[PDB]
RNA sequence: GUGAAGAGGGAAACAACCCAGACCGCCAGCUAAGGUCCCAAAGUCAUGGUUAAGUGGGAAACGAUGUGGGAAGGCCCAGACAGCCAGGAUGUUGGCUUAGAAGCAGCCAUCAUUUAAAGAAAGCGUAAUAGCUCACUGGUCGAGUCGGCCUGCGCGGAAGAU
RNA sequence: GAUGUCGGCUCAUCACAUCCUGGGGCUGAAGUAGGUCCCAAGGGUGAUGCUGUUCGCCAUUUAAAGUGGUACGCGAGCUGGGUUUAGAACGUCGUGAGACAGUUCGGUCCCUAUCUGCCGUGGGCGCUGGAGAACUGAGGGGGGCUGCUCCUAGUACGAGA
RNA sequence: GCUGAAAGCAUCUAAGCACGAAACUUGCCCCGAGAUGAGUUCUCCCUGACCCUUUAAGGGUCCUGAAGGAACGUUGAAGAC
């Protein structure tokens, strides 16, 4: 099913009556606007694109003006495309709100991590640092081998060595929805979900369950 | 947070004084064990005439550590010492008849009942 | 199942059979009388 | 081919319908039909059906023998049919036929429930006894197998499902 | 003999292998070794076979109803080979040590004799006869059947590291 | 007109003659367990005492502690204990100088990366008037392990354990 | 394993019909049209002259410059640059 569009508010605690902690994400979940539905016929698959949120007007480009204007709904911050399955139909303007999630209990939630800019290999891909003393000489953290000898005579493509580390998309699955709270536009998943603060996420019914 | 070499306190009346862990057991590559975990250990101080000899080889419970324990609420209970329960080494079963100190709420697994009912406390 | 280079009869009961270009000693009274050729 | 000299009988009240390669029997039980080898020559005459191999075919011979003991099994299908007569041996194995499902009882811990085909029906006189009957022989055969597959005849008691007509040779443990 | 101290064509490439030794020039022809579906010049050539594994296009003792032939045999239409209703007058609990394994403990009687043919046991569990097939050969069915030999080409045997 | 040796370290990759987990046939396989053979590389396959040690033997784990190839993988990645300079001694040998795959103690490991190879990160052009977005998926990569307990069930089995 | 001849029988195989493993291919996640084979949908913007010739998918001149983009600056849970 499809998904909404969110941001990364904060992250806090939930005590159930019985005496439990429950840390949760706090993503908050504005009106998701259908700015365009793509269908087999025209574009060969079925999909939504929505927006979210607003944007100032000196902002947004007269292209993006006019793809607004067409499906006669407000600029958002964004545009993000959705893959419908066979049941469900949506129709350009329409609103989708949180009470989406009403009866979902498990969500896939997707961000952009915290980049964490060029790391080494101990931090990137938890390398054994080696001795630091008896004897090493300038060579605390480096990765050490990274081939053989001539007989394979180049280094294998995929080595693991230093590089960006962060700042891509990542998806962490199967997160309990524990309030969804339509009135304030709030959704609680329990757990650590990727991105700083006030960055975007896509929320998804859990695929695996 | 119990690893090899760690030494540790004697929580019953068995006759050790101080034992030493020899293997975090319950698993390959086993890093710690905490409070409830089965650990084998050696005894390197012991009492005259205990029921123990120094040098024996046996398995024993991790009932306080240093680290402590956390409850589902998110408190902590932290302890000044580590300390262990000497169990025979076929039937995981107390050697001591007397227990010392407060034990933890974590060890009620109906394998340690033992140790809950002589236990001074909690 | 008996894996040899050399698979004969062993009884009156037992027959050859090729089954997928593999010689097979089938044996209806001794079960360790099967045999493949491999 | 020597098996497929002997011409097949066509009985009264079952007919034969052929399009050069694609056979069709229809009689009081049903309707049955394949195509056969591109290899051998299907000929009705008078109530009776001969089989020949063609030209250009090596072993055409033996796809004719092929052909006329599937044709004889079909006439002997479409009129009386075929029937399976499966046993349970061992304690607490049970049968129970629910419409077009067998219900099998057979000492797991989860129920099996076997789904029929088309064309077979199943009737279980007593909770030990299965009894299978249908048109197709290959479909028959096939469905005694998959029943039979469940639980195999153990060779120290018998215990599973057999065939009725089934020798199991059962042996001893090593002495005692 | 060739390289050394030789070119060129071929061999995928590849001093020393094969064909064949290069005076120079030619947008001439004709051949050798090797080829003639395409990369890449020239047979998608004619006529007959033979293989089905990709043999070709990597491997042995050793196995096997894989097929193309040849020369010889036995059996048989009175009826072979097989399938089938096939079982049947054994003194048989006729020699086991002992009071039945008289057979298949181990050795010895190991024979008459039957059915129409059978068993002094050839076995299997059973040391047993118990039970079972039976070499039985009595019927039925009606054209092939059962082995070896010699050769042609295939099959398995047949596991390696970027 | 020089291709640094062993062991450890850091980092590996592949083969299958698969150690574990998965599938299956035969058993002299009742169950619990096995044995033996076949298929199968997806993932996983100890950290310590002694020794410079690979190894070995221990003492405890583990689901299991695979075996080989890779200049006995890896010193322009690291160490340098060993071996293999120059000092010294011992046992032995030689008249001696000296020797000894016998022993012992101490004993300078340089390399600012052009090219390929790899990990990251950008430009230039093309994409056929330009632009802002949003896409698709043709291919690439990654992950892909297992214990224990309980129920089924003291049920099946055994004769009982 | 099922039906089934060759090779009255039989026979998992020859025709034909089923199954079957952490392998395989997907399914879970990431990148991705320089996928030169460079794809797709929606939207935005420009519809003035003149002259010279080799003439051709030609070159200048004047007026015009749009969508957009860059530059510069305040900056960043982005980032060696």
């Amino acid at each position: 099913m499809i998904g909404l569009v969110g941001k990364k508010v904060g992250m806090t605690r939930i005590f159930t009556e019985d005496g439990v902690s429950i840390p949760v994400t706090v993503i908050e979940v504005e009106a998701n606007r259908v700015t365009q539905v793509k269908d087999l016929a025209n574009d060969g698959y079925r999909a939504i694109q929505v927006t979210t949120g607003a944007k100032k007007a000196n902002r947004v480009t007269k292209p993006e003006a006019g793809h607004f204007a067409k499906a006669g709904v407000e600029a958002g911050r964004g545009l993000w495309e959705f893959r419908l399955a066979e049941g469900e139909e949506f129709t350009v303007g329409q609103s989708i709100s949180v009470e989406l999630f009403a009866d979902v209990k498990k969500v896939d939630v997707t961000g952009t991590s915290k980049g964490k800019g060029f790391a080494g290999t101990v931090k990137r891909w938890n390398f054994r640092t080696q001795d630091a003393t008896h004897g090493n000489s300038l060579s605390h953290r480096v990765p050490g081998s990274i081939g053989q000898n001539q007989t394979p005579g180049k280094v294998f493509k995929g080595k693991k060595m230093a590089g960006q580390m962060g700042n891509e998309r990542v998806t962490v699955q199967s997160l309990d929805v524990v309030r969804v709270d339509a009135e304030r536009n709030l959704l609680l998943v329990k757990g650590a979900v990727p991105g700083a603060t006030g960055s975007d996420l896509i929320v998804k019914p859990a695929v695996k369950a | 947070m119990i690893q090899e070499q760690t030494m540790l306190n004697v929580a019953d009346n068995s006759g050790a004084r101080r034992v030493m862990c020899i293997k975090v057991l319950g698993g390959s590559h086993r890093r710690y064990a905490g409070v409830g975990d089965i650990i084998k250990i050696t005894i390197k101080e012991a009492i005259p005439r205990g029921k123990v000899k120094k040098g024996d080889v046996l398995k024993a419970v991790v009932v306080r550590t240093k680290k402590g324990v956390r409850r589902p609420d998110g408190s902590v209970i932290r302890f000044d010492g580590n300390a262990c329960v000497l169990l025979n080494n076929n039937s995981e079963q107390p050697i001591g008849t007397r227990i010392f100190g407060p034990v933890t709420r974590e060890l009620r697994s109906e394998k340690f009942m033992k140790i809950i009912s002589l236990a001074p406390e909690v | 199942m008996k894996v040899r280079a050399s698979v004969k009869k062993l009884c009156r009961n037992c027959k050859i059979v090729k089954r997928d270009g593999v010689i097979r000693v089938i044996c209806s009274a001794e079960p360790k009388h099967k045999q493949r050729q491999g | 081919s020597r098996v497929a000299k002997a011409p097949v009988v066509v009985p009264a009240g079952v007919d034969v319908k052929i399009n050069g390669q694609v056979i069709t029997i229809k009689g009081k039980n049903g309707e049955l039909t394949r195509t056969l080898n591109d290899a051998v020559e299907v000929k009705h005459a008078d109530n009776t059906l001969t089989f020949g191999p063609r030209d250009g075919y090596a072993d055409g011979w033996a796809q004719a023998g092929t052909a006329r003991a599937l044709l004889n099994s079909m006439v002997i299908g479409v009129t009386e049919g075929f029937t399976k007569k499966l046993q349970l041996v061992g304690v607490g194995y049970r049968a129970a036929v629910k419409g077009n499902v067998i219900n099998l009882s057979l000492g797991f811990s989860h129920p099996v429930d076997h789904q029929l085909p088309a064309g077979i029906t199943a009737e279980c006189p007593t909770q030990t006894e299965i009894v299978l009957k249908g048109a197709d022989k290959q479909v028959i055969g096939q469905v005694a197998a998959d029943l039979r597959a469940y639980r195999r005849p153990e060779p120290y008691k018998g215990k599973g499902v057999r065939y009725a007509d089934e020798v199991v040779r059962t042996k001893e443990a090593k002495k005692k």
